[PDB]
C-alpha cells in the first residue's frame, strides 16, 4: 500500500524532524524575562468608541496609511469609519448582506468584503458623494471568504472557507499563484509590515507563514490545541503572536522555528479573536470574551492590564500601525478605540 | 476539510518539501529579538503612556 | 482636504446615517431564521419575515453557524428513506439540538421546528427510516401523549411517531433542560399555509418567548 | 396641588 | 407651621424621587453598558429605560415647581408666565403612564416611535388646562402679583379633562389586564414553566394595579371633598403615587430578567 | 501535537472481548469534553457517545442507549471506553473525536470531511 507506506514514512521524518526541533531548542528567555524590568502598568482608557454601528462587527483592518477602518459586519453594510477626523465617510451597503472577514488596501483606492457571503467584493472610491459605487466584485473561491489581503493596491491573496489559500489579482480575476497546504478552517491571517509576508490562520492550529510569491519553503507551527483567531506581527519579520480561543495566546518564531511562551496564566476562562502589536514588539493587546480585555507581555509572560470597554465577546481588534491608537470591535455593536 | 486519499499524499509531498528548512540557534535568535524590542521601547505610547502631547484624539 | 471640510465630513456622515438608520431599520423590525444566503422571503400581518437557507459550504461550521445571534429557528428533520445508504438522521438533528441548546451565544435562541408527514409507512417502508427497537428503544417503550390523534392507514407506533419524536426532543431540550428553556414542534400540514401560517402564530410566540426570556415581567 | 389641586400655605 | 404636614410629606417624597432617580442613573448605565441604543426600538433592550428617562424628566421637573409655587422666595411672578411651569408637571405624569402604556403595546404587539407617539398625546392635553390656567394673577405678598388659582373654563363646558385623565387611567390597566390573560391563556399553545410563568406575570398586573390605585383612590375622596369638608389630606398618597409608579418601574422593572440587578451589582 | 492516536479494536466478535482507548496530548484535559464517533460504510458520522464535564449527564445514541459507559482519567492522559455483546463487530472505523472549545459545557461538527481535532480512525470488524 503506497498510502500505507508513505504515510509510515511521513511519521519517520516527522520523529526526525521534531528530534531536529528539540535539538534547536538548546536554550530559552528564562534570564532574559526574570532579569529584564515588568512592563508595567496599562491604563489605555476609553478614548474613541464607534457607537454608530448597530449590529455585529464580525471583522476589522486598520489601514497602513492609518486612515480609515473597514468594519464587514452583517447587514449588508461594509462601512468605513475615520483615524483622526474621530468619524465615518463611505458607509457602504453590499450587494450580499453577510460578511465575516474585512480586507483593505494601503491608500484607499480599493476596500474589501469577503466572509460569509461567498464572494469577495472590492468596493471603489471616486468621490465621497451619496451611493458609493462598486468596483470589481471577486469570486470563484468555495466556501465563506475567510480572510484576504491586499499588499498593494492591485494584489489579491485570499485564503478562505474551502482549506485552499489562493492569490486572485483584481483586474484579471483568476488565480495568480494560489497554495494548498493546509486543513483547518481558516479565519484570520495578517501580513508583515514590509508587505513581503503574510502568515495563514488554522483550526487544526498549524497557522501557516508562507511567502507571497509561491509560498516558499516554510514551516507548519504545531501546537496550540484549541482554534487561531488573532494573528499580527511586530515589525522584525520573524514572529507574531497566534490568539487563541483556549486563552492561550503564543509567540512562535519564524526564524528559531520555535513556539517560545504560551500565556496560560489563569484567571481566565474564555476566548479571543484578534491580537495586533504595538509594535515596540514588547505588548501584545489580545481581548478576552467577558467585557474585558487583558494585555500580556511578550517578553514577560505577565498580564499587566485590563482593557473593559464591551459587554459580549470581541471580535476583531487593532492596534495602529504608527503607534497612536488601539481599536477593539466587539459583538455587541460597540467598536472602541483607546489611547 | 479533506479526506480525500490525495490528501495524504499531498500532505506528506509538503513535509518531504520541509525536510530542509534553515535552523537557527534559539538563544541567538531570542537574543535578536528582545535587542530589537529593547531598541524599539521608546516608541510605543502604548507601551509606556505618554500624555495626549502628541496624541490627536485628546477630545473633551 | 480638512482645514475648511470639517462640514463636508459632517455632513457626510449625517447623510450616510439617516440612509443606514432607515435601511437597517427596515431589517431590524423584520425576523430571520435558517432554513432547509436565499432570503425567499415570506410577508404576513405587517411584517416580511426574513427567511434564509444557508447551505453550499462545507459541513464542519463551528464558527459560521457561531454567527447568527438572533436568528431564531431550528428547521432541519430528516427519514433516512431510500433518497444502508441512510440511517440516522434524528439523533445528528438531535446532537445538532443539543449543540445549539448549549452554545454560549445559540443558548439565547428561541428554537423552533418542523417536522415531516410523510411517515404515514414508518415500520413499513425500508425498516431504516423506521422506528424499531433496533434504532430507539425509548420507541419501543414510551406510551401515548395526553393528547392522540392516530390517523388512518397506520401502525398505531406509526402514527404516534409524532408525538414520540416530540417527547424525545423535548427531552434533550426541557428534561435535560440545561438552560431552563423552550422548544417548538410542529408538523407539515397544509403547505405555504398551515405551514406559514402557524409560523406566524409560534414565531410571534417566538418573539413573545424572548421577550419572556429577556424581560420575563412582561 | 396637580391639575390646580392644592390647599394653601 | 401653616404647612408642616405638608413640608415634611413633600420632602419625604422629595428624597424617594431622587432616589428614584439614582436608579434611573443606573439604568441608562445599563442601557449604555449592554446591546446598543436605539435603532428603532421593536427588540428587547432598547425599549426598556427610556420609562425611565421619562422618570428622570418627570421626577425632577416635578421637585421643581412642586416645592417653588409658595413663592416667599426666589419668585417675583412665574418666570415662566406659570404655563411651560406646570407643562413639565403633568406631561410627567401623562408620559410616565403613557409610556407605561407603551410598554403595555410592546409586551401586546409582540406577545399577542411610540414614546414621540405618547408625548404628542401629552401636548394637546397639556395645552388646555393651563392656557386658562395660566390664571389671572392674585396677589401673592401685597403688591407682587403671580399666577393665583383662577378658573373660568372648565365649567364652561361640562365635568372637565378629568375624565379623559381617568379614561387614560383605565386603558393600561385593561392593557395589562388583557396581556396578563392572554400569556395566561397562551403557555398551552400546542408542568413546571407554567407555574413558573403565571406568578410573576401576576405580580406585574397586582403591582401595577395597586399602584396607580391612590390616583382613583384620591379622585373619588375629593369628589367627596367639594361639598362636605374641602379637605387635602390623601394629597400626601396622590404624589406618594406620583413616585411610587416613577420608582417601582425602576425597581419592578429591576425584578424582571435580572438584568437590572446585574448591572447594579456591576457598577452601583 | 494532538497525537489523538488510537488504540484497540482491529478485529473482534460479537462478544467484543476488547477495549477501545485513546491518546491525548499537552492540554486542559480537564477543560475539555469529549466523545467517540464511528463511521458507517461511507457516510458514517454518527454520534456514539460523549462524556461531559466530569461529573455530568454521560449520554448514548439509541443504538447503544444506556448499555456504553465512557472512561476519563486525568493521570493516565487516556481516554478508554468498554465495548461488548451490542454490535461490537461493526465494520465502522472509530474516531476519539474532541469537543473544541474548552471553559463551556458544548461542542459541534461531527463532520462528514475529515474533521481537525479528531483522531486519523480506529479499526473494528469481524475476526475468522
Amino acid at each position: 500500500s503506497e498510502l500505507d507506506q508513505l504515510r509510515q514514512e511521513a511519521e519517520q521524518l516527522k520523529n526526525q524532524i521534531r528530534d531536529a526541533r528539540k535539538a534547536c531548542a538548546d536554550a530559552t528567555l528564562s534570564q532574559i524575562t526574570n532579569n529584564i524590568d515588568p512592563v508595567g502598568r496599562i491604563q489605555m482608557r476609553t478614548r474613541r468608541t464607534l457607537r454608530g454601528h448597530l449590529a455585529k462587527i464580525y471583522a476589522m483592518h486598520w489601514g497602513t496609511d492609518s486612515r480609515l477602518l473597514v468594519s464587514a459586519s452583517q447587514d449588508g453594510k461594509l462601512i468605513i469609519w475615520d483615524s483622526y477626523t474621530t468619524n465615518k465617510v463611505h458607509a457602504i451597503p453590499l450587494r450580499s448582506s453577510w460578511v465575516m472577514t474585512c480586507a483593505y488596501a494601503p491608500s484607499g483606492n480599493y476596500v474589501a468584503c469577503g466572509g460569509l457571503d461567498n464572494i469577495c467584493s472590492i468596493y471603489n472610491l471616486k468621490t465621497r458623494e451619496g451611493n458609493v459605487r462598486v468596483s470589481r466584485e471577486l469570486a470563484g473561491h468555495t466556501g465563506y471568504l475567510s480572510c484576504c489581503r491586499f499588499l498593494d493596491d492591485n494584489q489579491i491573496v485570499t485564503s478562505s472557507g474551502d482549506t485552499t489559500c489562493a492569490l486572485w489579482d483584481i483586474e484579471t480575476g483568476q488565480q495568480t499563484t494560489t497554495f494548498t497546504g493546509h486543513t483547518g478552517d481558516v479565519m484570520s491571517l495578517s501580513l508583515a509590515p514590509d508587505t513581503r509576508l503574510f502568515v495563514s490562520g488554522a483550526c487544526d492550529a498549524s497557522a501557516k507563514l508562507w511567502d507571497v510569491r509561491e509560498g516558499m519553503c516554510r514551516q507548519t507551527f504545531t501546537g496550540h490545541e484549541s482554534d487561531i483567531n488573532a494573528i499580527c506581527f511586530f515589525p522584525n519579520g520573524n514572529a507574531f503572536a497566534t490568539g487563541s480561543d483556549d486563552a492561550t495566546c503564543r509567540l512562535f518564531d519564524l526564524r528559531a522555528d520555535q513556539e517560545l511562551m504560551t500565556y496560560s496564566h489563569d484567571n481566565i476562562i474564555c476566548g479571543i479573536t484578534s491580537v495586533s502589536f504595538s509594535k515596540s514588539g514588547r505588548l501584545l493587546l489580545a481581548g478576552y470574551d467577558d467585557f474585558n480585555c487583558n494585555v500580556w507581555d511578550a517578553l514577560k509572560a505577565d498580564r499587566a492590564g485590563v482593557l473593559a470597554g464591551h459587554d459580549n465577546r470581541v471580535s476583531c481588534l487593532g492596534v495602529t500601525d504608527d503607534g497612536m491608537a488601539v481599536a477593539t470591535g466587539s459583538w455587541d455593536s460597540f467598536l472602541k478605540i483607546w489611547n | 476539510n479533506t479526506a480525500s486519499i490525495a490528501q495524504a499524499r499531498k500532505l506528506v509531498e509538503q513535509l518531504k518539501m520541509e525536510a530542509n528548512i534553515d535552523r537557527i540557534k534559539v538563544s541567538k535568535a531570542a537574543a535578536d529579538l528582545m535587542a530589537y524590542c529593547e531598541a524599539h521601547a521608546k516608541e510605543d505610547p502604548l507601551l509606556t503612556p505618554v500624555p495626549a502631547s502628541e496624541n490627536p484624539f485628546r477630545e473633551k | 482636504d480638512q482645514r475648511n471640510e470639517e462640514k463636508a465630513q459632517r455632513e457626510a456622515n449625517k447623510k450616510i446615517e439617516k440612509q443606514l438608520q432607515k435601511d437597517k431599520q427596515v431589517y431590524r423590525a423584520t425576523h430571520r431564521l435558517l432554513l432547509l444566503i436565499f432570503e425567499t422571503k415570506f410577508q404576513v400581518d405587517k411584517v416580511n419575515f426574513h427567511m434564509f437557507d444557508v447551505g453550499g459550504q462545507r459541513d464542519e461550521r463551528r464558527k459560521w453557524i457561531q454567527c447568527f445571534n438572533d436568528v431564531t429557528a431550528i428547521i432541519f428533520v430528516v427519514a433516512s428513506s431510500s433518497y444502508d445508504n441512510q440511517t440516522n438522521r434524528l439523533q445528528e438533528a438531535l446532537n445538532l439540538f443539543k449543540s445549539i441548546w448549549n452554545n454560549r451565544w445559540l443558548r439565547t435562541i428561541s428554537v423552533i421546528l418542523f417536522l415531516n408527514k410523510q411517515d404515514l409507512l414508518a415500520e413499513k417502508v425500508l425498516a431504516g427510516k423506521s422506528k424499531i427497537e433496533d434504532y430507539f428503544p425509548e420507541f419501543a417503550r414510551y406510551t401515548t401523549p395526553e393528547d392522540a390523534t392516530p390517523e388512518p392507514g397506520e401502525d398505531p407506533r406509526v402514527t404516534r411517531a409524532k408525538y414520540f419524536i416530540r417527547d424525545e426532543f423535548l427531552r434533550i431540550s426541557t428534561a435535560s433542560g440545561d438552560g431552563r428553556h423552550y422548544c417548538y414542534p410542529h408538523f407539515t400540514c397544509a403547505v405555504d399555509t398551515e405551514n406559514i401560517r402557524r409560523v406566524f402564530n409560534d414565531c410571534r410566540d417566538i418573539i413573545q418567548r424572548m421577550h419572556l426570556r429577556q424581560y420575563e415581567l412582561l | 396641588c396637580y391639575f390646580q389641586n392644592c390647599p394653601r400655605g | 407651621t401653616r404647612d408642616p404636614l405638608l413640608a415634611r410629606a413633600e420632602l419625604a417624597l422629595l428624597s424617594i424621587v431622587f432616589v428614584a432617580v439614582a436608579l434611573s442613573n443606573g439604568l441608562v448605565l445599563a442601557a449604555l453598558a449592554r446591546r446598543g441604543r436605539r435603532g428603532h426600538w421593536a427588540p428587547i433592550h432598547v425599549f426598556i429605560g427610556h420609562l425611565c428617562l421619562a422618570d428622570l424628566a418627570v421626577a425632577l421637573f416635578q421637585v421643581l415647581p412642586q416645592l417653588a409655587w409658595k413663592a416667599t422666595d426666589r419668585f417675583r411672578g412665574p418666570d415662566a408666565l406659570c404655563r411651560a411651569v406646570k407643562y413639565l408637571q403633568m406631561v410627567g405624569m401623562y408620559a410616565s403612564s403613557y409610556m407605561i402604556l407603551a410598554m403595555t403595546l410592546d409586551r401586546h404587539r409582540a406577545i399577542c416611535r411610540p414614546v414621540l407617539v405618547a408625548w404628542a398625546f401629552s401636548l394637546l392635553l397639556s395645552l388646555p388646562q393651563l392656557f386658562i390656567f395660566a390664571q389671572r394673577n392674585v396677589e401673592g405678598g401685597s403688591g407682587v402679583t403671580d399666577c393665583w388659582a383662577c378658573f373660568a373654563e372648565p365649567w364652561g363646558r361640562r365635568t372637565y379633562v378629568t375624565w379623559i385623565a381617568l379614561m387614560v387611567f383605565v386603558a393600561p390597566t385593561l392593557g395589562i389586564a388583557a396581556c396578563q390573560v392572554l400569556i395566561f391563556r397562551e403557555i398551552h399553545a400546542s408542568s413546571a414553566a407554567v407555574a413558573k410563568t403565571v406568578r410573576m406575570t401576576l405580580v406585574i398586573v397586582v403591582v401595577y394595579v395597586l399602584c396607580w390605585a391612590p390616583f382613583f383612590l384620591v379622585q373619588l375622596w375629593a369628589a367627596w371633598d367639594p361639598e362636605a369638608p374641602l379637605e387635602g389630606a390623601p394629597f400626601v398618597l396622590l404624589m406618594l403615587l406620583a413616585s411610587l409608579n416613577s420608582c417601582t418601574n425602576p425597581w419592578i422593572y429591576a425584578s424582571f430578567s435580572s438584568s437590572v440587578s446585574s448591572e447594579l451589582r456591576s457598577l452601583l | 501535537q494532538v497525537q489523538l492516536q488510537e488504540s484497540g479494536g482491529g478485529l473482534v466478535q460479537p462478544g467484543g472481548s476488547l477495549r477501545l482507548s485513546c491518546a491525548a496530548s499537552g492540554f486542559t484535559f480537564s477543560n475539555y469534553k469529549m466523545n467517540w464517533v464511528r463511521q458507517a460504510p461511507g457516510k458514517g458520522l454518527e454520534w456514539v457517545s460523549d462524556i461531559s464535564q466530569s461529573g455530568a449527564s454521560i449520554s448514548y445514541t439509541g443504538s447503544v442507549k444506556g448499555r456504553f459507559t465512557i472512561s476519563r482519567d486525568n493521570a493516565k492522559n487516556t481516554l478508554y471506553l468498554q465495548m461488548n455483546s451490542l454490535k461490537p463487530e461493526d465494520t465502522a472505523v472509530y474516531y476519539c473525536a474532541r469537543c473544541p472549545a474548552p471553559f463551556t459545557r458544548d461542542c459541534f461538527d461531527v463532520t462528514s470531511t475529515t474533521y481537525a481535532y479528531r483522531g486519523q480512525g480506529t479499526q473494528v470488524t469481524v475476526s475468522s
